[PDB]
RNA sequence: UCCGUGAUAGUUUAAUGGUCAGAAUGGGCGCUUGUCGCGUGCCAGAUCGGGGUUCAAUUCCCCGUCGCGGAGCCA
RNA sequence: GUUCUAUCAGGUAAAGCCAAUGAUUAGAGGCAUUGGGGACGUCCUCGACCUAUUCUCAAACUUUAAAUAGGUAGGGGCGCGGCUGCUUCGGUGAGCCGUGCCAUCGGGUGCUCCAAGUGGGCCAUUUUUGGUAAGCAGAACUGGCGAUGCGGGAUGAACCGGAAGCCGGGUUACGGUGCCCAACUGCGCGCUAACCUAGAACCCACAAAGGGUGUUGGUCGAUUAAGACAGCAGGACGGUGGUCAUGGAAGUCGAAAUCCGCUAAGGAGUGUGUAACAACUCACCUGCCGAAUCAACUAGCCCCGAAAAUGGAUG
RNA sequence: GCAGGUGUCCUAAGAUGAGCUCAACGAGAACAGAAAUCUCGUGUGGAACAAAAGGGUAAAAGCUCGUUUGAUUCUGAUUUC
RNA sequence: GGAUGCGAUCAUACCAGCACUAAGGCAUCGGAUCCCGUCAGAACUCCGAAGUUAAGCGUGCUUGGGCGAGAGUAGUACAAGGAUGGGUGACCUCUUGGGAAGUCCUCGUGUUGCAUUCCC
């Protein structure tokens, strides 16, 4: 899209601002959806649950998460089909980016003097996936567990801090499987 | 913009109460009424709105100075800076509350003084401490209250702070 | 379901909770307002209490003079109308002329002439009189205050009557006379300005002299036979009483007592999870089953 | 909590709170608040004005004003009252303008009743006769001091309403 | 690009004290007249876009799109 | 000044407040119009849209509880006798005066007069707020430069050692010991061969996302003399030119379906075919060979990504 | 630097005392939708306090009712400044 | 062992549910000519006992959801002091002194001070 590159915004080092009823002219959030797949069942058909999780904490760009997904998404129909198992993407655009925007080119840029000077148009936001976050998310059945896989191996190239690929468990799937049937 | 001192200004617990200490408060406090050397906080219930001293204060020790109708004085010392003098605060009693510290500590005062008649009269432990007590000339004080309010207008901290 | 009320409470807890605590019992019950309170307490006079309504009330009255310490208020002194027939008196206890006679029971107890220590002069007995505008000596009210309670300042009225009582009583409470209940309305003998009459003991005399069937024991004198008695000068009690066998008892209080937690909710809660396993249909409040064992747990288990 | 299973009455049994005779119209449209006219001479006490507060987006820009009357009235008068007031609408009829609260209410013009047109100088058509019924033990929620909710346990029902209402003179 | 200056019906253009909005022309309907026109009675606006303050905003603030005027040195 | 008391920064789970946005299970009630029906001599039910309430996944104000952490606050008694107070001709202490009695530091330090440059800073560290950033701007808390030598960092205001009268000798700090340059071409061990590379920090010393059977090392699973992994060599009849579909599959476009007789092994087949028809190999099994093999996690260094201006360097 | 207010408006929009306690939601009232009004039940700070923010408070500081004038004169210890 | 008045601790003192101040130590209750009051005794209030325990006040219990408090279970976040400690860098890290958190179990559906003082 239009040129500012991520870099500039990649730090977490500003203090944090998204309060919508005072921050006003906030611009479309993005993922079109976050969770890709089923929506008819939750977890259940699903015993397996593979992870991206972050190695580095960072602001990721709004339209990363939605590159990132897009990229994943294909290969979860493309391989797997319309109304499969469900993935989640679970860190979402909180932090609004203000920032310099709109220079002009005079010996003003910057127009009342120089100044700028808060109160900014808005450019667009930003997620803040901190260290260990869960970012993808996705609940499959075994088989198709490498499908997962490799899409979340696509995702990765699409945002700026670095990833790795986990079959996540809490209580195993293996204290799941009988803490289920003892109670029952 | 100049530096000031927005007497309200920054007030979150100075005015706020916990959910443990919201609603009226109990008029025990309000009816409360202290003798002259009391050692009692300043410290507002924030759920009373008057008879409140400017809100950095709070937090202070002070000793019961006089009284004057419902309100009391209480003698506290500024801190930080430069030179600073004892200042006296009009609080009610609402705002103020009994130093559960010196009660004790009168307490263990008059503990060790039944063991100072008992070991001095059939005891030993000291020697040393007996020598000064039974020499001394007294008493109160107010040469000595000079003496307190002269060093915590402080040296060194003040040269320090007073550049950076 | 469907269903109002509870669940309108139950969700809002936190609001809950902050209801009981601010305030408590006294309050709570829906007695004692901590706004009077505090307008009359702050000085060290004391409180001159004067219950009469939804409290004792209809039936009989109290006066009890309270005074602050570190412990919880302390009344030093208290006098209610069911020991007023002692002096002899046997009408009704919860008139004008029976408050009337408990406010100067209340203030000759006080002073009483108490404990070394004494007090009688300059002058108690302001006697059982009767009375015209408050004759002191005179001019500074202490040691008493009138604790109306719940009760109002409605013009002309019995809480009056035992503030009077007080005041040719020994007790110095506080006054000015214009909406109090005067002279003659306990009776006495009356009356001046906006508000009326010139009788009030003798109430019921004016009534019980329009005919019909009332109460036994006549007429008006019988208010000026036994106001005369309680104008005599006798304390103190109370009082006598052999004390007290053993022990407590008592069969209300026994097949209320004692304790029984822990070991009674474990018999209870043995008979609910009985209950669960040869049935499953619904718990206590309000649903799950498939299949349980006590209590958050369950709940957490049948989800996944 | 209901709980009737032992041995009863008389102050379970119930008895009228208040008959509210309340008029709603406004001034101007039949007049200044002249069916109070109508209201005094059904009940027999005079109505009390209605002010109102709040929201109105049509005229009734006033605010403070006259728009409406009404009469709360109970005692011997109450019942006078719904002896005249039970025989008109026409009986029997019905469990929905019960509530569940116990409390039912129903709509007539004042000239409905004995009485005379000739003194009122307007009728006008409805507005709620309430009748408010409940047990003795009320006297908790309302009084000053000591208010109390009153529990399911006290709370009259449509089933009781309707009961002890149709046991008499409908 | 800075400091100044406006906008109200199809079009040109009045106006207020915070509670109330106009005119002229143009246009829509009759009558003139054989028919049009000249003339004669009749009619009809989210006060630029925009948010805020207030008991009540066409009217009082702030921003903006446009149309205007006036400045912008010693190179 | 550690220890006692207070209460407070603070920002994660929860509560009130509010929440963008997308992912929703169970289940009551709103509204609207339409459609269908049995039950009975209208009712009632059902379906097409919304909302309770059970309620999961993720930041955001206040409060808990902060945990925190620095702060930040604070470290004489009795009796006798007179006089007094405020608040019933009423109850009390407190105040006052008089008189007697009994009780881990270590000059870091008070007051007065008169005078100075100021009354424009900087940097580093920590915590910040703005700003893409900046040898930016602007605060907080502190140490230094300014106004501080001397020794180390090639040079070097503020990094390290270090705070200095002058001199003399000794030993050291930081840092260093191949030469330049005093002093080790020190010891035990291991990795790298790219001249990586001789580097705390720095506007100054670059190197990323991503990739790498380079090499070492650690671990786990499975496979092995009931002979593996690889290579080379050798065995495969018949049902039946497999059912669908389609010019056409018929092993070999696309899609069923993958069994068995006859058998010691012998799949309705792994890649090469002709428009389509036409052959060869191969699954499995066997020999020859003889010893480890394969899978997979994890980690180091190196390698790669890696283009700039008069002439080559880590001084 | 973010966010947003005050340069007014008030003799009642002050004072006190008695007396009352919500906003709001469900259920009920022919007509009325904006529908007040009238009723019942639940109802703890979510309401209400002229005005920012924020914080406060439920027989109140909030509500209702009467009365009242202390928005009186003169003085000020002390805090802020 | 304790109901009745006035209060302290003001989220261990709740929402909800089940026994009890009580033949002469309460509230419901009755009269309202009345003081008082309302529109209307409903509230308010002079007067007062025939009923009631049925409540409210409050007494024996119920932890159920709520939560204080604590026990295990999440040493995890976070942060003070110091490092020629690592990393290209955002960043981490050792050391020194500190250390919340959710779940489960648990205790808890009061406590305390003055009154009037009572059936046994």
């Amino acid at each position: 899209m239009g040129r500012r590159p991520a870099r500039c915004y990649r730090q977490i080092k500003n203090k944090p601002y998204p309060k919508s009823r005072y921050c006003r002219g906030v611009p479309d959030p993005k993922i079109r959806i976050y969770d890709v797949g089923m929506k008819k069942k939750g977890v259940d058909e699903f015993p397996y649950c593979v992870h991206l999780v972050s190695w580095e904490k960072e602001n990721v760009s709004s339209e990363a998460l939605e590159a990132a997904r897009i990229a994943c998404n294909k290969y979860m129909t493309k391989n797997a089909g319309k109304d499969a198992f469900h993935l989640r993407v679970r860190v979402h655009p909180f932090h609004v980016l203000r920032i310099n925007k709109m220079l002009s080119c005079a010996g003003a840029d910057r127009l009342q003097t120089g100044m700028r000077g808060a109160f900014g148009k808005p450019q667009g936001t930003c997620a803040r996936v901190d260290i260990g976050q869960v970012l993808l998310s996705v609940r499959c059945k075994e088989s198709n567990a490498k499908h997962a896989e490799e899409a979340l191996r696509r995702a990765k190239f699409k945002f700026p801090g670095r990833q790795k690929i986990i079959h996540s468990r809490k209580w195993g799937f293996t204290k799941f499987t009988r803490e289920e049937y003892v109670k029952l | 913009m100049p530096a000031g001192h927005g007497l309200r200004s920054r007030t979150r617990d100075l005015f706020a109460r916990p959910f443990r200490k919201k609603g009226y408060i109990p008029l025990t406090t309000y009816l409360r009424t202290y003798k002259v050397g009391e050692h009692v906080d300043v410290k507002v219930n924030g759920a009373v709105h008057k008879g409140m001293p400017h809100k950095f204060y709070h937090g202070r020790t002070g000793r019961v100075w006089n009284v004057t109708k419902r309100a009391i004085g209480v003698e506290i010392n500024k801190q930080v800076g430069n030179r600073i003098i004892k200042k006296r605060i009009h609080v009610r009693v609402e705002h103020v509350q009994p130093s559960r510290c010196n009660e004790e500590f009168l307490q263990r005062k008059l503990n060790n003084d039944k063991l100072k008649a008992e070991a001095k009269a059939r005891g030993e432990v000291i020697s040393t401490k007996r020598q000064p007590a039974g020499p001394k000339p007294g008493f109160m004080v107010e040469g000595t209250t000079i003496e307190t309010v002269t060093p915590i207008p402080y040296d060194v901290v003040n040269d320090l702070k007073g550049g950076y | 379901m469907s269903l109002q009320g509870g669940f309108v409470k139950t969700q809002k807890t936190h609001a809950y909770f902050k209801r009981f605590q601010v305030k408590f019992k006294r309050r709570r019950q829906g007695k004692t307002d901590y706004r009077a309170r505090i307008r009359l307490t702050n000085q060290d006079k004391n409180k001159y209490n004067t219950p009469k309504y939804r409290f004792v009330t209809n039936k009989d009255i109290t006066a009890q003079i309270v005074y602050a310490t570190i412990a919880g208020d302390i009344v030093m002194a208290a006098a209610y109308s069911h020991e007023l027939p002692r002096y002899g008196l046997e009408v009704g206890l919860t008139n004008y002329a029976a408050a009337y006679c408990t406010g100067l029971l209340l203030a000759r107890r006080v002073l009483t002439l108490r404990g070394l220590d004494q007090e009688y002069e300059g002058n108690v007995e302001a006697t059982g009189e009767d009375y015209y505008v408050e004759p002191a000596d005179e001019r500074r009210p202490f040691r008493a205050l009138l604790d109306v309670g719940l009760i109002r300042t409605t013009t002309g009225n019995r809480v009056f009557g035992a503030l009077k009582g007080a005041l040719d009583g020994g007790l110095d409470i506080p006054h000015s006379d214009k909406r109090f209940a005067g002279f003659k309305k306990d009776e006495k003998q009356l009356d001046s300005d906006i508000h009326r009459k010139y009788i009030y003991g003798g109430h019921v005399a004016d009534y019980m002299r329009s005919m019909a069937e009332e109460e036994p024991e006549k007429f008006q004198a019988h208010f000026s036979e036994y106001l005369k008695k309680g104008i005599d000068a006798d304390g103190m009690e109370s009082l006598y009483k052999k004390v007290h066998a053993a022990i407590r008892a008592d069969p209300t209080m026994a097949k209320s007592t004692k304790k029984e937690p822990a070991t009674h909710k474990r018999y209870n809660l043995k008979k609910l999870t009985y209950e669960q396993r040869k049935a499953s249909l619904v718990e206590r409040l309000n649903a799950l089953n498939s299949s349980a064992g006590a209590d958050d747990d369950d709940e957490e288990e049948d989800d996944e | 909590m209901s709980t009737e299973k032992k041995q009863l009455n008389p102050m379970r049994d119930i008895k009228v709170q208040k008959l509210v005779l309340n008029i709603s119209v406004g001034e101007s449209g039949d007049r200044l608040t002249r069916a109070s006219k109508v209201l005094e001479q059904l009940s027999g006490q005079s109505p009390v004005f209605s002010k109102a507060r709040y929201t109105v987006r049509s005229f009734g820009i006033r605010r403070n004003e006259k728009i409406a009357c009404y009469v709360t009235i109970r005692g011997e008068k109450a019942m006078q009252l719904l002896e005249s007031g039970l025989k008109v609408k026409e009986y029997e009829l019905l469990r929905r303008n019960f509530s569940d609260t116990g409390c039912f209410g129903f709509g007539i013009q004042e000239h409905i009743d004995l009485g005379m047109k000739y003194d009122p100088s307007t009728g006008i058509y409805g507005m709620d006769f309430f009748v408010v019924l409940e047990r003795a033990g009320y006297r908790v929620s309302r009084r000053r001091r000591c208010k109390a909710r009153v529990g399911i346990h006290q709370r009259v029902t449509k089933e009781d309403a309707m009961k002890w209402f149709q046991v008499k003179y409908e």
